[PDB]
């Protein structure tokens, strides 16, 4: 209960938690993104790397 | 001797974009015809 | 006024015999009118344009 | 600047006209004014609350209707 | 241009409001 | 609300991320948000009034048009108020009345 | 010409449905109830969200609904209908459009304007879908876009019928006028008592001014510091903003009563005395609408012109854009942002105030001729009524009205402008023009009550 009480002239405990969660969680999603491309791609078909 | 599908690569902008995309970190200077 | 016009109008009325019950009964600033038109039309057109601009 | 001086004469006269119109028009009396004030106040509150409640109810419904 | 009684207009209005709620719920179920 | 000072609406997240506002406090019966509590309370009052207006409608010496109109309002308030309340709880507790 | 059009449109006009005539007069309990049902159904519809709203960040349109009205079913609302009405009136005043005096011709004219409003709604909806404001048209799909357009179109059509029913006499007054008043009053109450708490970077605060005062007082040990914040908090609705609003109402009520009444009598029957009233705000809110429209129209052209031709000296001279015009004539037209700024640049403040009053007064007088409410039109209307002034010949009556009608219109334009300027500086919630509509509509309903009590 206390972790969500509106705090005037202060930052709510819940809010800070959410914030960092976004940073860490968002980055983790990027790892899935990278693997998705590598596997789901066709490299040589889209061989702009030439 | 590029293929017909590779005409886009022949474009001056396209080659420069590829150099920035992949070869930007090459130590030696890279020159593109202009 | 020339008296000659008395006879002139008399013959005209004589013609009415053929034009029965069909005789012709008779015989706003310009700048302001234009000014209002763009104001009312402009508001509608501009409101549409502004909505697209605000989204864009 | 000639037009501005010419305008001054119309400027004064219609100002005189306004004063005459004020004198002729009926002026609401204090006692009747109180009656209007209560009537408007009651209508304002009664009508306004209907908007207030309907808006409040909708907000939870919005969550359910769309995630 | 048909002349319509006031009460018929009320019922038609309500049906339209009901339909919109049905469409939203149908949208979630069809997605799910 | 005064003692616990909960927010009007909270926030949630998903794999797509981003902060959903929340109106209903899920899975705890003794916790609520400001908006949710007032919305539920209004329904309870409305249901009670619907009966009283229906009772007044039954009085004699009322016109045909007045009597029909009053009855329609009475049933609408009673039925919507009761039915809606069940939906609100069903969302708050997913297993409500489920067996 | 226009009559020739009317016959051409006549097959189109027939399709539009019309409300039934009330067979007999409705008693008061019934009289009130019909309006109330109309009010609730419209009010609920205004907040219903749309379907297939799509949206990068999902749940964007979710957060949008809980704040403003953007994205709701009634977003088009009354704006299409009113535009149709105003344009039709202007054409008649121009005389480019000709309306037959006979009842059948006038009925066709009413049918035409209703149809014209319908056309406006379709065009406005189509533009929004094309602009992709909701989302990319390709992403939505052909089926979704068509359905969304259908939803708005029916929303406009239903509004027309509800307004017509109020005019027909089932419910007192006109539906559209009541609807506009309803939201304005709703805004005042919502700001005062809204419990939603919005998180500012420093801290979360309650939207409601009264709610904010109570919460702030308890939380803070120092009462004096809390009290000052509640009264003069700039970010959120102030306590002072409400007190200004109440003061503005008092002024509007007192002035609204002002009118001049001219003795009139029926020629046919002796002993019958009636007075024809000319109100002080004879023009009504129309002048302010025109003046604001012109300023907005000029602003849009000036800002757009700057982008296309930044180099041109002329575009900069009229206005320099930073969008707010920092300098130039358009900057002078802009209202002063703050009282402190006005002190900083008195010449700018004086120019804006003088222009604001002058523009309204001039527009009101010119509007009368195109409006059709001129003294010449008034006299002819009385003749059909068969009611004439007492003690004067018919021709003389026109001169007698001309004594009062022109002066009233000019003064009314000045007065309406004066209130509008006054409202912003005080900071009272809501536009001054809105305040007049609320009091006027409420008072008309009150007058109807008086006969009923008998």
């Amino acid at each position: 209960r206390e972790e969500e009480a509106i705090q005037l002239d202060g930052l709510n405990a819940s809010q800070i938690r959410e914030l960092r969660e976004k940073s860490e969680k968002f980055a983790f999603q990027a790892e899935v993104n990278r693997m998705m491309k590598l596997i789901i791609n066709s490299l040589y078909k889209n061989k702009e790397i030439f | 001797v590029l293929k017909e599908e590779a005409s886009d690569y022949l474009e001056l902008d396209t080659i420069k974009n590829l150099v920035k995309k992949y070869s930007q970190f090459i130590n030696f200077p890279i020159y593109v015809w202009s | 006024v020339a008296k000659q016009r008395i006879r002139m109008a008399n013959e005209k009325h004589s013609k009415n015999i053929t034009q029965r019950g069909n005789v012709a009964k008779t015989s706003v600033g310009p700048w302001l009118l234009a000014l209002f038109i763009f104001v009312v039309c402009g508001s509608a057109i501009f409101q549409i344009i502004q909505s697209i601009r605000m989204g864009m | 600047m000639d037009q501005v001086m010419q305008f001054v004469e119309p400027s004064r006269q219609f100002v005189k006209d306004s004063i005459r119109l004020v004198k002729r028009c009926t002026k609401p009396d204090r006692k009747e004014f109180q009656k209007i004030a209560m009537a408007t106040a009651i209508g304002f509150a009664i009508m306004g609350f209907i908007g207030f409640f309907v808006k409040l109810i909708h907000i939870p419904i919005n969550n359910i209707i769309v995630g | 241009g048909l002349k319509v009684g006031p009460v018929p207009v009320l019922v038609m209005s309500l049906l339209f409001i009901a339909s919109v709620f049905m469409l939203h719920i149908w949208g979630k179920y069809t997605r799910s | 609300d005064v003692i616990v000072e909960p927010p009007s609406v909270g926030s949630m997240t998903d794999e797509h991320g981003h902060q959903r506002p929340v109106a209903f406090l899920a899975y705890r019966v003794n916790g609520q948000y400001i908006m949710e509590g007032l919305a539920s309370s209004f329904l309870f009052t409305m249901g009670g009034l619907g009966f009283i207006i229906l009772d007044r409608s039954n009085a004699p010496n009322i016109p045909k048009l007045n009597r029909f109109l009053l009855l329609f309002i009475g049933f609408v308030c009673v039925l919507l108020s009761f039915f809606m309340a069940r939906v609100f709880m069903r969302m708050k507790l997913p297993g409500y009345l489920m067996g | 010409m226009a009559i020739k059009f009317l016959e051409v449109i006549k097959p189109f006009c027939v399709i539009l449905p019309e409300i039934q005539k009330p067979e007999r007069k409705i008693q008061f309990k019934e009289k009130v109830l019909w309006t109330a049902i109309t009010l609730f159904i419209f009010l609920v519809c205004c907040q219903i969200p749309l379907f297939g709203i799509m949206s990068a960040d999902p749940f964007y349109w979710m957060r949008v609904i809980l704040a403003s009205n953007r994205g709701t079913l009634m977003e088009l609302g009354i704006s299409p209908i009113v535009t149709s009405g105003l344009i039709m009136q202007l054409l008649a005043g121009a005389k480019i459009i000709e309306v037959g005096d006979t009842p059948k011709d006038r009925a066709l004219f009413n049918g035409a304007q209703k149809l014209f409003g319908m056309i406006i709604t379709i065009g406005q909806s189509i533009v929004y879908v094309m602009t992709g404001m909701y989302g990319d048209p390709s992403e939505m799909g052909a089926g979704i876009c068509l359905l969304i357009t259908i939803q708005l179109f029916v929303a406009g059509l239903i509004v027309l019928l509800l307004d017509e029913l109020l005019q027909k006499g089932y419910g007192l007054g006109s539906g559209i006028s009541l609807f506009i008043a309803t939201n304005i009053c709703e805004t005042i109450v919502w700001k005062a008592f809204s419990p939603t708490t919005v998180n500012t970077g420093r801290g979360m605060e309650f939207e409601g001014a009264i709610i904010a005062l109570f919460h702030l007082l308890a939380t803070r040990t120092d009462k004096v510091r809390a009290l000052r914040e509640a009264f003069y908090r700039q970010n959120l609705p102030n306590l002072m903003n409400l007190i200004a609003t109440i003061f503005v109402f008092a002024v509007v009520i007192y002035f609204q009563g002002f009118r001049v009444d001219l003795p009139i009598k029926s020629a046919r029957y002796r002993g019958q005395y009636n007075t024809y009233p000319i109100k002080l705000f004879y023009t009504s809110n129309i002048p302010i609408i025109l003046q604001s429209a012109l300023v907005s129209n000029l602003y849009v052209i000036s800002q757009m012109l700057s982008a296309r031709f930044s180099g041109n000296l002329l575009v900069s001279l009229l206005g320099t854009w930073s969008a707010y015009p920092v300098g130039g004539l358009c900057y002078y037209l802009s209202p002063p942002e703050s009282f402190g700024s006005v002190l900083e640049d008195p010449v700018h403040a004086v120019v804006y105030i003088v222009f604001m009053l002058g523009s309204c007064a001039f527009f009101s007088k010119t509007w009368i001729e195109v409006s059709g409410s001129s003294a010449k039109d008034v006299a002819k209307q009385l003749k059909e009524q068969q009611m004439v002034m007492r003690g004067h010949r018919e021709t003389s009556m026109v001169h007698e009205l001309n004594r009062y009608i022109p002066t009233a219109a000019a003064f009314g334009g000045l007065c309406i402008g004066a209130l509008s300027v006054l409202a912003d500086f005080l900071g009272a919630i809501g536009s001054g023009t809105g305040i007049l509509l609320a009091v006027t509509i409420i008072y008309q309903y009150f007058e109807i009550f008086v006969k009923e009590q008998s």
